[PDB]
RNA sequence: UGUGCUUCAUACGUAUGUAAGCGUAUUACCGGCCGGUACUAUUACUUUGAACAAAUUAGAG
RNA sequence: UCAGAUCAAGAGGUAAUGAUUAAUAGAAGCAGUUUGGGGGCAUUAGUAUUACGACGCGAGAGGUGAAAUUCUUGGACCGUCGUAAGACUAACUUAAGCGAAAGCAUUUGCCAAAGAUGUUUUCAUUAAUCAAGAACGAAAGUUAGAGGUUCGAAGGCGAUCAGAUACCGCCCUAGUUCUAACCAUAAACGAUGCCAGCUAGCAAUUGGGUGUAGCUACUUUUAUGGCUCUCUCAGUCGCUUCCGGGAAACCAAAGCUUUUUGGGCUCCGGGGGAAGUAUGGUUGCAAAGCUGAAACUUAAAGGAAUUGACGGAAGGGCACCA
């Protein structure tokens, strides 16, 4: 594993067998619509709305609660973000890594891990523009970049 | 990372029977190995295996004799037409005898035996004797 | 196009003075020219009036720098120290 | 390590400005921080012995022998 | 061929490790790669002891330690004969032995 | 052994201690906590590993904290593991 | 530029109602609109002193940000410099209540 | 969409290795089970072909 | 009107009305808890080595195989309080850790980043490796400033020696130091490319998790901290031998390269020299770097091991041809 690291370490989540339990929820299934969007709009991520739904509702797993994910419930309740997650997160990294350098220069290694996080934004790039949720003429210019994710 | 799901359970099985155990685990059988251990198993190669069904990809609990000398993969897939298909023979088993290669032929996943006389040729999918 | 491989700036001078002085003045040739970022109203309007005052055209603020670059370095380590300095003897 | 070694510096920096020399000596020939740098810093790890190891003076306000004869006599 | 799996000692997960100097010879050899020997010795000898605890004042003034640490090279520990010249078999033994007597190098 | 050959059917203790991953089918090691905190006692359904701090209807404080494993409860929440 | 309200300044670019600049930030000010007035670093001293007497006069809160006209403008998505900017109409932000 | 059963044709109560019958309709008409007949996601691979000089080579007599 | 055909249907009604898994693949997150001589910038400490200032002392002192050079217009050496400067961060220091590699050690603050663990988080094949090309790259060397203690190529002396442009000894220069650039090589080594699956024992430790009323510090026991054994991940060390392998030395990989085998990808070699030379091209301020032959010559060069040789090789012993 860890394409631009050496360590090989594994953890993950362990998703159970069972699918359809909680067999103890105190409302509807498909009340879940209008808390994903009412923390949506909040402007929340998918990735926190999955993690703060498991302690109050408390539910396990949307895909199975529901019939499809969260971030397909967001664009059917139209909270689709304008660039998606794992490319809003990996793009404010490497905006912070040069807003370090235009203060704190003579440091070669603090600058290459902004040659890493930029070879895989445009790795996630070369990929969102194929399955068309980029569009085309969709670069990575570090000189816009900025306005993006802030 | 895996280029085969072939070469890593069945490996997975020549390293496990040279030390002589009684059961293999493979991961995470693919349809394709499950057929390769239906032509095996058939042959008194290979127990009755047990597939367990979690689902993310499947594991196999594969019981054996111990009459396995060799059971290998030949990468990439090589497409065999009937007229070649004794010059892998010849320079792969060890006696005409024995063993098989067997053929991923237009009909099902099938041994040298069975597809010369059904008169049908494919891809090499592996070999075992 | 690129109308020099090499020299930039110093070809203005060209085949004159020999070449680690065309190469030396070079560095000062472009940073004085420069349009640098006024600090005070945010425009690339910080240019060079004479030698160690900067103005610039909007804001009309005219400052004291450095020789060819607006601030130099040898001065914003003085900023710092001094500061650093009233931080302890004031408080 | 810099948990302890934040709380070495507060006692006795609260042990220092404490009364000039004649209380503060007096708590180092009983070594009085040595054992309060020793019993609060075994919630955080159980320490072994803590010698104060060094004291310099660099600093001397006044002669001023008014301040010296309640101090020699 | 390679006649140790060691090498020196120590270099894995470093790359390269800072290097010390030697007593005699004064080297600049590696800080793994140096035959060290953290010396405690009595400042008194011991057997010219009881001169000095004649002169003691006080409860017979039990005598402080010398200490210090011994950073070797190789080629000047071996003629000092802290180390020497093993066996091929008894090359391979690292932590035997203590065992040989009381306070040794003191005398 | 060539005889651990219950792959099959293991001791269910000895796949207790495996892994959640390194075992036959994967399984998580948390479970959901109905808890009961008695300054009022409007039950919270948390998770154990809890990716998220809590708050209730009356006694709406903290009832859960952040670790690396295991979140820690606060030690005034009388809880109690159960499927529901 | 702290991400405490960098965070929430980008939620009001999508969410809120604002007035992004001077000369319509007083338009809001004397008419009782203003919710909040984040104003530069870089702003000038009688600019800024003329703004906290405006929101001393209409009960806004400045938050006096750190950073200067380029990093407004930057924080507020904008491809060019603001120096100031009054909120009006907060939708998801909670920045009424964020101290300084 | 993997086969299961029901089978029967087929090596010896057993063996289908050709096929037929349930998984709601593996393409609509007339002819005497049988023909004209309407309709064919794709490429690589593979089966048998077509198609093309002789001498050579393999090689029949 | 049939309209051969061809656009759109009165759209509001009848279709289980449509999104496979979630990889002991990856990526990203987290109310996450951390952890590490990782990199940058400030701040700051430690003795030491100098060099000087006082004061006491009295003729020595450096050094070395023996020396001499050298330091004492005695005020040295030494003892002492000092002030100042530049370096270097001991001991703790490990078969520990971090880092892509080169490398990384006085606290404290701030900055950005990282592995790992945890996770009934998120996305859904985004991954693997790689010509060209990019970023970093010990030391030395080079530029341009600021420094300039210690050390010290070069140089200058003193010995030793048949000789001594050397080893040894003295003051030292470029350099070591910091900044802004260049250079791009090291035995840059584990002489061992990277991702992936399998195959075994035994003991330690780094990091995280989870049951030990195992102990245990005391607010009262509890909350914590320390350890205890018991698990568990990623390993890294260590040692023992394979159903291992190899020419061996040896190696849990350097094995699974069966009975010429087959997980994928990339680089390199084809006897020894001539030679990493000539030459062209390219990079460079230079030094030089990345590319890179042939003529001619040669029957051997080489690797791991064995017996003798039995020497500034240590050990244990013997003799009046010692």
């Amino acid at each position: 594993g860890r394409m631009h690291a050496p360590g090989k370490g594994i953890s993950q989540s362990a998703l159970p067998y069972r699918r359809t339990v909680p067999s103890w929820l105190k409302l509807n299934a498909d009340d879940v619509k209008e808390q994903i969007k009412k923390l949506g709009k909040k402007g929340l991520t998918p990735s926190k709305i999955g993690i703060i739904l498991r302690d109050s509702h408390g539910v396990a797993q949307v895909r199975f609660v529901n019939g499809n994910k969260i971030l397909r419930i967001m664009k059917s309740v139209g909270l689709k973000p304008d660039i998606p997650e794992d490319l809003y997160h990996m793009i404010k990294k490497a905006v912070a890594i040069r807003k370090h350098l235009e203060r704190n220069r003579k440091d070669k290694d603090g600058k290459f891990r902004l040659i890493l996080v930029e070879s895989r934004i445009h790795r996630l790039a070369r990929y969102y523009k194929t399955k068309s949720v980029l569009p085309p003429n969709w670069k990575y210019e570090s000189s816009t970049a900025s306005a993006l994710v802030a | 990372v895996r280029m085969n799901v072939l070469a890593d359970a069945l490996k997975c099985i020549n390293n496990a029977e040279k030390r002589g155990k009684r059961q293999v685990l493979l991961r995470p059988c693919s349809k394709v190995i499950i057929k390769f251990l239906t032509v095996m198993m058939k042959h008194g190669y290979i127990g009755e295996f047990e597939i367990v069904d979690d689902h993310r990809s499947g594991k196999i609990v594969v019981n054996l004799t111990g009459r396995l000398n060799k059971c290998g993969v030949i990468s990439p897939r090589f497409d065999v037409p009937i007229n070649d298909i004794e010059k892998w023979t010849n320079n792969l088993l060890p006696s005409r005898q024995f063993g098989y290669v067997v053929l991923t032929t237009s009909g099902g996943i099938m041994d040298h035996e069975e597809a010369r006389r059904k008169h049908l040729g494919g891809k090499i999918l592996g070999f075992f004797f | 196009a690129k109308r020099t491989k090499k020299v930039g700036i110093v070809g203005k001078y060209g085949t004159r003075y020999g070449a680690s002085l065309r190469k030396m003045v070079k560095k000062m040739e472009i940073t004085q020219h420069s349009k640098y970022t006024c600090s005070f109203c945010g425009k690339d309007s910080m240019k060079r009036a004479v030698v160690g005052i900067w103005s610039c055209k909007r804001c009309k603020r005219t400052v004291a720098g450095g020789a060819w670059v607006y601030s130099t370095t040898a001065a914003a380590s003085v900023r710092s120290a001094v500061r650093r300095l009233r931080e302890t003897k004031e408080q | 390590v810099r948990k302890i070694r934040a709380r070495m510096t507060d006692i006795i920096t609260n042990e220092v400005s404490g009364a000039d020399l004649k209380q503060l000596v007096n708590k180092l020939a009983l070594d009085s921080i040595a054992k309060d740098i020793e019993k609060s810093c075994q919630r955080i790890y159980p320490l072994h012995d803590v010698y104060i190891r060094k004291v310099k003076v660099l600093k001397k306000p006044r002669f001023d022998v008014s301040k010296l004869l309640e101090l020699h006599g | 061929t390679k006649k140790r799996r060691n090498g020196g000692r120590n270099k894995h997960n470093r790359g390269h490790v800072k290097p010390v100097r030697c007593t005699n010879c004064a080297r600049c050899v590696p800080k793994d790669k140096a035959i060290k020997k953290f010396v405690i010795r009595n400042i008194v000898e011991a057997a010219a002891v009881r001169d000095i605890t004649e002169a003691s004042i006080w409860d017979s003034y039990v005598l402080p330690k010398l200490y210090a640490k011994l950073h070797y090279c190789v080629s000047c520990a071996i003629h000092s004969k802290v180390v020497r010249n093993r066996s091929r078999e008894a090359r391979r033994i690292r932590t035997p032995p203590l065992r040989s007597f009381p306070k040794d190098m003191a005398r | 052994m060539p005889l651990a050959k219950d792959l099959l059917h293991p001791l269910p203790a000895e796949e207790k201690r495996k892994h959640k991953l390194k075992r036959l089918v994967q399984h998580p090691n948390s479970y959901f906590m109905d808890v009961k905190c008695p300054g009022c006692y409007r039950i919270t359904t948390v998770f154990s590993h809890a990716q998220g701090v809590v708050v209730c209807a009356g006694c709406a404080t903290i009832l859960c904290q952040p670790t690396g494993g295991r979140a820690k409860l606060t030690e005034g929440c009388s809880f109690r593991r159960k499927p529901q | 530029a702290l991400e405490s309200t960098n965070a929430r300044l980008a939620l009001v670019m999508k969410s809120g109602k604002y007035c992004l600049g001077y000369k319509q930030t007083l338009k809001t000010l004397r008419q009782g609109k203003a919710k909040l007035v984040l104003i530069a670093s870089n702003t000038p001293a009688l600019r800024k002193s003329e703004i906290e007497y405006y929101a001393m006069l209409a009960k806004t809160e400045v938050q006096h940000y750190s950073g200067t006209n380029i990093e407004l403008g930057t924080a507020c998505g904008k491809y060019f410099r603001v120096c100031t900017l009054s909120i009006t109409d907060p939708g998801d932000s909670d920045i009424i209540r964020s101290l300084e």
